[PDB]
């Protein structure tokens, strides 16, 4: 039962792994995506 | 954290299919049960998973706690439905490194059972076994399949207890959980297959942009080609790297989680067997 | 038109992903994960 | 041949239709996408 408490702690840990997954997902998605948005709109002022 | 390690250099041990790759493992761990703060061990897998199975039978006889799997080989062409080696070539070795990092963290999690110093010195030294680690001697599991018939007639006399009245809610709960996670595993890997023809379809779209942008002088359209093909490839590699790496990692996570569930099924099955041992002992 | 067919099972696959988020976010008390469900399902439907 | 010149003019017109397609694509993609970025990051300061 103490080991059961331990693997609900790793339930918290791998749920936290999905939490940090969506953390880096929102992070790299936003920074890379909006980075080439703000880098490719000033060339798309009028140049395709 | 005190566990500071580094695992590099997937060094092969010659030619074959799914046998042995050496690992340069540098360990800079604190907590002076680790010897001298500077070790660099060369460890070959598919050799200490037999040590892990000695650990498995050990905690079967004494009720200890083992960590996540030190995943072995003989998996690319056998026992897996299926596995690919070009995707394995460094990356499933990194998945071995992930399972080994969880191995390290949970072998620190039992610190008194971490002070079974024989296997700790086995891990932090080099005395590597030979290449005979591909055989089948699972006759213990065969005898478990034989004793399953006695399990099926004694399980009610097991169920008359009180601790399993605390436990069986977790049993039915983890049954519906394992059903819905094996279904979600399958549909996740269906998306992992889906994204490949997604990426090929949109890449051939960019190539067809480059095709049909010929035979015309509307040169803004030519710059539109030259910008759209590369931003399509940016989107391609972006959702491609997400769509494989985290999906198949969460899939390995639930997979060896199911392995942990199966071995704790076997753990209270051993508790059941010792239960009926003292039961017919006091009867006789 | 092969992509027009492709996107339909794309959308059903990611919609059932959001539904499976709503499924597997049960039987747990990590209520930040519950808000993560309630935000991720709807932004997935926006992308959808 | 004057009709040929006319349908190279509609070649220019439907190429312009794809041009205004990617114009509205970059427009609505950027404004809607970055709109819920700038509307969902201030709730994701720390609320999931």
């Amino acid at each position: 039962r103490k080991e059961v408490t331990r693997f609900e702690k790793e339930k918290s840990k791998d749920f936290k792994n999905h939490v940090m997954k969506y953390l880096e997902t929102l992070l790299h998605s936003q920074q890379q995506l909006a980075k080439y948005w703000e880098a490719f709109l000033p060339e798309a002022k009028a140049i395709s | 954290f005190d566990l500071t390690v580094g695992i590099t250099d997937p060094e092969k041990i010659g030619d074959g299919m799914n046998a042995y790759v050496a690992y340069k493992v540098t360990t800079q761990t604190s907590l002076p049960m680790f010897r001298s703060r500077q070790f660099a061990v060369k460890r070959r897998f598919s050799d200490f998973l037999g040590l892990y199975e000695k650990l498995s039978e050990k905690h079967s006889q004494n009720g200890f706690i083992v960590p996540p799997p030190p995943e072995k080989s003989l998996i690319g062409m056998t026992k897996v439905k299926v596995g690919k080696e070009d995707s394995s070539s460094a990356e499933f070795l990194e998945k071995r490194r992930a399972a080994l990092e969880r191995y390290l963290q949970r072998i620190v999690n039992h610190p008194t059972m971490l002070q079974d110093p024989d296997v700790r010195e086995f891990l932090e030294k080099e005395e590597l076994p030979r290449a005979v680690g591909t055989q089948a001697l699972s006759g213990a599991g065969l005898l478990k399949m034989f004793n399953k018939a006695t399990d099926a007639v004694s399980k009610m006399t097991i169920k008359m207890n009180e601790s399993d009245i605390w436990f069986e809610e977790k049993l039915q709960e983890v049954e519906c959980e394992e059903q819905r996670l094996r279904k979600l595993h399958a549909v996740v890997e269906t998306l992992v297959n889906h994204r490949k023809e997604l990426a090929l379809n949109t890449a051939l779209f960019a190539k067809s942009l480059a095709m049909l942008g010929s035979s015309e002088d509307n040169t803004a359209l030519s710059r539109a080609l030259s910008q759209l093909a590369e931003v399509e490839e940016k989107i391609e590699q972006l959702h491609q790297e997400q769509a494989n790496n985290d999906f198949f990692l969460l899939a390995e996570l639930l997979s060896d989680y199911i392995r942990l569930l199966a071995i704790v099924r076997a753990a209270f099955d051993q508790r059941m067997k010792t239960w009926q041992r003292w039961q017919d002992a006091q009867a006789t």
